[PDB]
């Protein structure tokens, strides 16, 4: 499309989330939300095929259902009590329904299958858009009236996201359905912190964006989307691979690793509540996520696979367009946790 | 005495379209250098009758594989929208005073295409299906224009009461304040109700006919009121239901001395004449309309 | 060519004075409408207020003679913590009335044409 | 998530529709204006907790204003007492809720 | 609360299940989240009226309008999907599976 | 939660104004210049108080106020008056605007009397 | 009630007549014997359905005048026409309202 | 009392709900979603609610779900919780909807500024290629 | 000639004459020699509900003057 | 200049519908804020009394306010009827 017209869409989008986080009604909340769904769908569908137009179709229904289940939502929290201002839901129909629609729009289970199916479907830049960018606004919302979830089903919903991304990852060959389980699994880690404290779901938040950003903009630069086809990068630029690796190392959680922050942390909090057993789960079920992100990095830098004659024309040309972020994340994702305490920005 | 005041307005638009049959087909006869029917009846004027007639005891060709529900839900709904427009009707008390009469005709207007749709849907054939999408496609494209049109004009009378018009034109014809809006709404009710030049496309077929010529009085009744205010005495009505008629079969002979007059459009240039001379036009005058009342300090009372 | 804008043109501005008149004469009557309505309202206000009051009255002992033998029922208890007056709905007034009357207080605003 | 500013900037973008005792046009008052200023004036800058567990009266009437149940069961017990004794035959309604009364102005 | 708001969120929930099954026709799929937005509008007013809180008025309107504009995409996005396959049923978009 | 204490049935009883909404609208404009105290008295009172059972006598006055301005209508201006209030009753808007000559004959008859 | 009434005499009116119609030829014996989906119109259907929420909008006019705040409300209709008239524009220079 | 009409109304709209809900024959669906939408509106316009009413009808009904059938085509208790004043010589509700243009600025800039992105993205989208 | 065409259209200008002069003439059969009354805006209503009250015959129409007045 | 009135000549011909919209439309854009009666129209619109006017309870401490409406302090109408 018109170069323009991309730059309109996605401002429409930011613009979209913000009106969402800077608003105090809940129709203006709405509204957000809508225009968000609005100028969504051309960045999903800027590459034309038909998998990019299922895979915005999918997403389209799916975000609908979720806005009219918050509509319902508010409507029924109006009518328990004449409030129009983002604050208690007063209702425990009202609550139900507004927890159910944002996890929809979260993409946790029972409501994650059209993560993997829209991310397959769309590009890899669109993919780091979806899952990046997308989860700001029903985080803020789900962080602003954390107070009245019921935690059992907040808690129920993130082990649930937790145990599905586990499982589902496992199973994949394909990069865009592992980044999709990924998501789903660090979105059952942000949300099983609500009821406790909102700040460790903003550190969670980040460095999940951090560690999202640095691993689609490598698997950009190395334009792979097939473990296969990642196996190949190798041959021509083996540093990429290499920081790959180290870039999957923290997303497992391993310490001294950035990814290790938000989990410690997370588990930390909960153990100030005296839950002590999920807590204990979650870490056992995140065992699997680095179980697949390893075999990954065994198929990429660890070991060296066969390639291909062809290579070699490529071995004499250079990237045209280059990341200006990417050192930037890598560094950032990989070599944080000495600044630990600063989390009390309360970013 | 509701319900006689119900058949006493609606048997007599009846009456009327069965005569406006042999009106056009005389008008235009005699536009031609000829005449119309002056044999069956004293000079025509039992040709309605006889072919009503006609058309009543002629066998009806059911398509044998159509959808019978929509093919007999069609007429009823055109008939149903053609004789509830006339309610709101301020002649000069109307029979259902509304506070909203003219958003109700709106109303009743759009729900008008169903029965196109459906009888194009209902006709199992893919050639009158084609001619029935281009047809709804042509009534919802100038309905727009009309809508704007109606609000920008109704930005003069204070409200959408159909009888506060009578009020906002006691001293000057409406048509003296805003003509252009008034050709382009002239324009788009002749787009409306398919007629030329742009008609481009035996029971139930009388029933649609009945309602098409319905809708054309109805139609030039509400131009008449919206246009062309006639004064009202409170003491003697009937000088107001004389005028209101009178330019009422003034402008429905103007449709036929228009349709004697002119070839027709194609579907392309007609959408074209719309979307790019009408809706600018429309839109520039919506602004001007409601601008003018707060420059020349000349807002209409009622809030 | 010239001379059919200016024709039209000139018919416009003839409108657009004669409609400027005859508006602001519109918003006068108007006001002295209002002022008239207002001069009157106080004498409706003190009527709404006895019929109101005159109807709860006769609700009140009604329920007296109806309830004399439910045993924990106490005539006339208010459903509000606050002492302060509260508006009654329209099923506080005609809940104990004839049918006709109720569908006319609910309705006959909204089915009057 | 929340970033306040409309707070910081004195703008009002969505404030002018959140309550019902907000400056309606025309001065139309709500249906319970009073019962919502009641319960707005005892719970600010109280905080939430303590609005929850200390403002329970005002929310109590202000609900109670907006829903009406206890005056419907009450009116519904009222009447269903009255059926079951005009049914047994020990009671019968005045002229005035048969509608032979005078009505006034 | 009275059985009126019962009935139409009963409605909503019905038309949410209709949504859910997917027997075929995403056709249909539009036409159950177009009833849901029939529900919301209806119940919204019906509180709002009752209440006579004067400004949300405005809310219905808005939610009409912006609803009616999904629809709009939502139908586009069809047609691309059945210019594909030439029919709009559900289990065509079979070829991304989990 | 307490008992709601209502007025009796005798304590709502009062001379009441029996004339229609025509002749209310025909005598309003010199209603309100001639009756303005009792009816402030009472309004101030009303949104004051926001209680109808604290304005009883108030309304009381008002309307015995209105009886008196209509009985001097009565007895100085009944026939100009009459003719004024058939014109209202006649309009279905009860306009003022279409018979400004017996509202004039009406005015110069109370402006000479009284 | 009575709107009720009237709709329910031209619906019950139009329906006799039309069965009138269909049954009194019937009690006489007689012999009794695709896909290219065309794209433009789904456009000038869209079309007209974003043109009429836009109408949604305009309609309140009519009593948007007379607010005390004139400049304001001025100010916001024209601002609702001309984005009217940008859509109009946009969709006129990409080549949507052609045949 | 006619019955609670308003209890009919609400019925009747739960049972064409039920009715095209089953989705059969997408078109008998939209003409089940004709009919509980009139429904609907006569249950707002009954409640008092005579501008959200008609906007209604005339939105939802006349084009969107004229456009709805259009695509298609080319394809394959009560009585008590009211009030007791009047009000004014005006209505409320008229009021409250035109103060959209004097009081809600920010959603008058939000709603068009999302509508003109509609537009901007259905031909995006639809442009094809 | 032309004139021919004028019997028809003189018809269908009876035709147009029934229905509003009908209403009219109810208006004054069923309101009582006088115009129907208007009530938008609920203040009408009010009035009219007044008039019902204090005529005695549950009609609105029936008006009392100042004999009433005692 | 030269450039401008060409293209202002070469509109007015085979687009003289543009041309007039365009026109009508910056007339009604710019008309309102140099006409000197839309603040006639703001007084007019202030001037309508849709709602009882609320008596206030006199301290001695009101010149202004009159205790009649035929007072001569208040506002006044004479301006509306000029018009
Ligand atoms: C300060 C930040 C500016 C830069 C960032 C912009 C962020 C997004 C752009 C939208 C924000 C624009 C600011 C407008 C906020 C609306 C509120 C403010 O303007 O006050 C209004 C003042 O209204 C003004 O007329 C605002 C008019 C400006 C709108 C026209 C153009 C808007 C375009 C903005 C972007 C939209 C898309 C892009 C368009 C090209 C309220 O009117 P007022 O009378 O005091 O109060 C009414 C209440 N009463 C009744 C009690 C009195
Ligand atoms: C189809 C016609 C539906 C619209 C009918 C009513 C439209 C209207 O505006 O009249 C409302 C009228 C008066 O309102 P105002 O004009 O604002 O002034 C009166 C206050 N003094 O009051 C009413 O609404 C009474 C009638 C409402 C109930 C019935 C309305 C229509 C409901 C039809 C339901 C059945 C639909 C079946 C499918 C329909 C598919 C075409
Ligand atoms: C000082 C302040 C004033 C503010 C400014 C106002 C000035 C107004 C100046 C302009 C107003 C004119 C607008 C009127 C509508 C013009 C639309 C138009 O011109 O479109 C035509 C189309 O017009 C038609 O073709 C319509 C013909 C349809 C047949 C109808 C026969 C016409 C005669 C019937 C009589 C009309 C009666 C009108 C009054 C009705 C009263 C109710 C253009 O088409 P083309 O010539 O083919 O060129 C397009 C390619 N570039
Ligand atoms: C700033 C005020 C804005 C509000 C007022 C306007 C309201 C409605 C008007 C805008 C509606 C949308 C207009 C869309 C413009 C489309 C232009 C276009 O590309 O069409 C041209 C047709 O016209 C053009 O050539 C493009 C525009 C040319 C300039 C038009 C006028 C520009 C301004 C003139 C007036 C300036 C100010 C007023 C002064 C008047 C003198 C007193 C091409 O024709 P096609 O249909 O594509 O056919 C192709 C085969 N030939």
């Amino acid at each position: 499309m018109n170069p323009i017209i991309y730059t309109t869409l996605i401002m429409t989008v930011m613009s979209g989330t913000m009106l969402v986080m800077i608003s105090s009604h809940w129709l203006l909340i709405w509204i957000g939300f809508e225009m968000n769904l609005l100028a969504m769908i051309p960045v999903l569908m800027k590459n034309f095929n038909p998998r990019a137009t299922e895979a915005a179709t999918k997403y389209f229904l799916t975000q609908a259902t979720a806005s009219m289940m918050l509509m319902m939502a508010i409507i029924i929290n109006l009518l328990y009590s004449g409030q129009w201002t983002i604050t208690k839901m007063f209702n425990p129909v009202a609550m139900t329904m507004m927890t159910m629609a944002l996890a929809m729009k979260l993409g946790l289970s029972p409501f994650h299958f059209w993560v993997p199916e829209v991310t397959q479907g769309i590009s890899l830049q669109a993919g780091l858009l979806l899952l990046t960018w997308q989860k700001l606004a029903p985080l803020s919302v789900l962080c602003q009236i954390s107070q009245s979830i019921n935690p059992n089903l907040m808690l129920t919903m993130a082990m649930l996201s937790i145990l599905i991304g586990g499982w589902g990852g496992l199973n994949q060959t394909q990069l865009r359905k592992i980044m999709a389980y990924s998501s789903i699994a660090h979105m059952g880690w942000m949300t099983a912190v609500l009821p406790y404290n909102t700040t460790m779901t903003i550190l969670n938040l980040l460095i999940y964006i951090t560690m999202t950003l640095a691993m689609f903009m490598l698997l950009i630069h190395s334009s792979a989307t097939t473990t296969l086809s990642l196996s190949h990068t190798w041959n021509k630029m083996p540093v990429i691979t290499s920081l790959m690796m180290v870039t999957l190392l923290s997303m497992g959680g391993l310490p001294p690793l950035s990814g290790f922050m938000p989990k410690w942390m997370i588990i930390q909090e909960m153990t100030k509540n005296e839950s002590i057993i999920m807590p204990t789960l979650m870490a056992m079920t995140a065992l699997l996520n680095l179980y697949f992100y390893m075999r990954l990095a065994y198929s990429s830098s660890l070991t060296m696979f066969p390639s291909t004659n062809n290579m070699k024309m490529k071995w004499q040309f250079e990237h045209t367009k280059q990341m200006k972020l990417l050192p930037t994340m890598i560094v950032l994702s990989t070599l944080v946790l000495p600044m630990t305490p600063a989390l009390s920005s309360l970013n | 005495m509701f319900m006689i005041n119900i058949l006493s307005l609606i048997i007599p638009i009846l009456l009327a379209v069965a005569f406006l049959t042999l009106v056009e087909r005389k008008v235009l006869g005699y536009m031609q250098l000829r005449k119309g029917p002056n044999v069956v009846g004293p000079y025509g004027l039992l040709q309605p009758i006889a072919d009503a007639l006609k058309l009543f005891t002629k066998e009806p060709l059911r398509p044998a594989t159509s959808s019978i529900s929509m093919f007999i839900i069609a007429p009823i709904l055109a008939l149903s929208l053609a004789l509830t427009m006339w309610v709101p009707l301020p002649m000069p008390y109307p029979l259902i005073n509304m506070n909203l009469g003219v958003l109700f005709m709106l109303a009743m207007s759009s729900l008008a295409v169903y029965s196109i749709l459906w009888s194009g849907w209902a006709s199992n054939s893919k050639y009158a299906l084609i001619g029935a999408l281009r047809a709804v496609a042509q009534t919802i494209s100038y309905e727009v224009t009309l809508a704007i049109i109606l609000l920008s004009v109704l930005l003069m009378n204070g409200s959408y009461t159909l009888s506060t018009l009578i009020t906002t034109q006691e001293h000057i014809w409406m048509i003296f304040t805003s003509w252009p809006l008034a050709m382009m709404w002239f324009i788009s009710t002749l787009a409306e109700t398919n007629r030329a030049p742009f008609d481009l496309t035996a029971g139930p077929f009388a029933m649609f006919f009945m309602a098409e010529y319905a809708n054309i009085i109805m139609m030039n009744a509400f131009t008449a009121i919206l246009f062309l205010g006639a004064s009202h005495d409170p003491h003697t009505p009937e000088l107001y239901t004389i005028n209101f008629v009178l330019k009422t079969l003034a402008l429905t002979i103007t449709f036929l001395w228009i349709r004697a007059s002119y070839p027709r459009f194609r579907y392309d240039q007609l959408m074209h004449l719309l979307w790019k001379s009408f809706l600018p036009l429309t839109l520039a005058l919506c602004m001007w309309h409601i601008s003018l009342p707060i420059m020349t300090a000349s807002i209409p009372p009622q809030s | 060519g010239y001379s059919m804008f200016a024709v039209g043109i000139g018919t416009l501005l003839f409108g657009y004075w004669s409609m400027m008149k005859w508006n602001r004469e519109r918003r006068r009557l108007q006001i002295e409408d209002f002022e008239a309505r207002i001069a009157l309202m106080p004498l409706f206000q003190a009527e709404k207020d006895r019929r109101v009051l005159q109807m709860l009255r006769e609700n009140l002992e009604e329920e007296a003679i109806i309830m004399k033998d439910v045993p924990d029922w106490k005539v006339g208890e208010s459903v509000f913590h606050t002492t302060r007056w509260v508006t009654p709905m329209m099923g506080e007034l005609y809940g104990l009335r004839t049918n006709e009357e109720i569908l006319s207080a609910t309705y006959g605003f909204i089915w009057y044409t | 998530p929340f970033f306040d500013v409309q707070k910081r900037l004195g703008l009002d973008l969505d404030r002018w529709m959140t309550i019902q005792s907000a400056e309606q046009p025309h001065k139309i008052p709500g249906r319970c204006h009073a019962f919502e200023k009641e319960w707005i004036e005892c719970a600010h800058g109280i905080g939430g907790i303590r609005a929850e567990k200390e403002c329970k009266i005002e929310f109590d009437d202000f609900v109670e204003c907006l829903l009406r149940q206890k005056t419907m069961k009450r009116l519904s017990a009222i009447k269903r007492q009255r059926d079951k004794l005009i049914k047994e035959g020990k009671y019968t309604p005045p002229p005035h809720h048969l509608g032979k009364e005078d009505p006034r102005p | 609360m009275p059985l009126v708001y019962m009935n139409i969120i009963m409605a909503f929930a019905i038309a949410l299940a209709g949504l859910l099954m997917y027997r075929s026709h995403l056709m249909s799929s539009l036409l159950c989240l177009e009833g849901m937005m029939l529900s919301l509008f209806i119940m919204s007013t019906l509180i709002i009226l009752n209440t006579h809180f004067t400004l949300a008025n405005m809310m219905p309107i808005i939610l009409l309008v912006f609803a009616a504009c999904e629809a709009a995409l939502g139908l586009s996005l069809l047609v691309m999907v059945s210019n594909t396959y030439g029919t709009d049923y559900v289990q065509n978009l079979n070829l991304l599976q989990c | 939660p307490g008992i709601v204490e209502l007025p009796t049935l005798e304590d709502l009883k009062v001379q009441e104004v029996k004339v229609s909404s025509s002749v209310l609208k025909a005598a309003a404009h010199h209603y309100g210049a001639q009756c303005d105290k009792p009816n402030k008295e009472f309004m101030l009172c009303r949104w004051e108080e926001k209680d109808p059972r604290r304005c009883l006598e108030e309304g009381k006055l008002v309307n015995q106020c209105a009886l008196d301005f209509f009985r001097q209508i009565k007895r100085h201006c009944a026939e100009p008056f009459t003719e004024y209030w058939t014109c209202i009753d006649y309009s279905g808007l009860q306009l003022f605007r279409h018979c400004r000559k017996q509202q004039a004959k009406f005015d110069e008859c109370v402006l000479d009397k009284l | 009630m009575n709107i009720m009434l009237t709709l329910l005499t031209n619906v019950t009116l139009a329906s006799l007549l039309v069965l009138i119609a269909f049954w009194l030829p019937q009690l006489n014996a007689y012999s009794e014997k695709r896909l290219p989906f065309s794209m433009k119109f789904f456009l000038v259907a869209i079309t007209f359905l974003l043109f009429d929420l836009e109408i949604a909008l305009l309609l309140p006019l009519p009593w948007a005048s007379q607010t005390n705040n004139l400049k304001t409300m001025l100010t916001m209709a024209l601002f609702l026409l001309i984005l009217l008239a940008a859509s109009l524009a946009y969709e006129w220079t990409q080549k949507g309202l052609e045949w | 009392m006619t019955m609670y009409i308003a209890f009919i109304l609400s019925t009747i709209f739960v049972i064409g709900f039920v009715g095209f809900s089953s989705k059969p024959s997408p078109i008998y669906g939209g003409l089940g979603l004709i009919v509980s939408g009139g429904v609907g509106c006569g249950i707002v316009l009954n409640f008092g609610g005579s501008f959200l009413g008609l906007m209604v009808f005339l939105i939802y009904l006349g084009g969107m779900l004229v456009v709805f059938g259009y695509t298609t085509a080319m394809a394959t208790g009560d009585w008590v919780i009211y009030d007791t004043g009047d009000s004014g010589f005006f209505s409320e509700e008229a009021m409250g909807i035109a103060a959209l243009y004097s009081y809600g600025t920010w959603l008058v800039i939000v709603t068009g500024w999302s509508l003109l992105i509609g537009v901007v993205v259905i031909m995006e989208i639809t442009r094809g290629n | 000639m032309w004139f021919e065409i004028l019997p028809g259209i003189a018809v269908m200008a009876a035709c147009l004459f029934i229905p509003g002069m009908a209403t009219a003439h109810i208006h004054k059969f069923t309101n009582g020699g006088k115009e129907k009354r208007v009530a938008h805006f609920s203040y009408q209503w009010n009035l009219m509900e007044r008039d019902r009250r204090i005529s005695g015959v549950n009609r609105y129409h029936v008006t009392k003057g100042l004999e009433n007045i005692d | 200049a030269g450039r401008i009135a060409s293209f202002l000549k070469n509109a007015w011909a085979k687009e003289p519908v543009l041309v007039a919209s365009f026109a009508i439309g910056g007339l009604a854009i710019i008309l309102p804020s140099l006409s000197p009666y839309t603040n006639y129209a703001i007084r007019i619109n202030r001037a309508t009394p849709y709602n009882y006017p609320v008596p206030l309870r006199d301290d001695g401490n009101m010149p202004d306010v009159p205790s009649h409406p035929q007072d001569p302090q208040g506002p006044s109408l004479e301006w509306l009827k000029n018009l």
